[PDB]
């Protein structure tokens, strides 16, 4: 599921930047409003660099 | 485990009560007070306050640290076997023969 995918910390993951999919995760990071941790740790994930 | 919340308190019969209440709704509906809320409460803190998987020991491995209390044991009986060993000049003064 994507909720252990994304609490654990052993497998690094991302997608293609520019796409669809980043673009949602940034705004499902960036916002402060938004509020399940899974959305800050993929954030986090990808904000690396 | 909210349900409660924070408040301002006012004394009985204080008039103001109304208009505070009034004012602060008024703030919560225009947004303002979101502005307040994020101000000091930035998300992009330093690190992940929530996850613990902070784990020190992975490779399982038994090491310096862990297992050398061990040692004290063999420490143990070097120190008395040295001891009882030093006793061969003590008793060979008089043990009739050496």
């Amino acid at each position: 599921s994507l909720q252990d995918l994304s609490k654990q910390t052993e497998i690094p993951y991302g997608t293609v930047l520019d796409s669809a999919v980043y673009e949602h995760v940034r705004m499902k990071g960036l916002n402060p409003f938004e509020r399940d941790s899974m959305y800050s740790q993929m954030w986090r994930m990808i904000n690396r660099s | 485990v909210a349900d409660r919340g924070y408040g301002i308190a006012l004394q009985h019969g204080s008039p103001y009560r109304d208009v505070f209440s009034q004012r602060i709704l008024e703030l919560q509906q225009n947004g303002d007070m979101d502005i307040l809320k994020h101000k000091w409460w930035p998300k992009n803190g330093q690190c992940d306050l929530y996850s613990s998987v902070d784990t020190k020991q992975k490779g399982g491995a038994l090491d310096i640290k862990s297992f050398a209390g061990v040692f004290c044991i063999l420490a143990a009986g070097i120190v008395l076997s040295c001891f009882i060993a030093m006793l061969e000049t003590w008793w060979n003064k008089r043990k009739g023969s050496r």
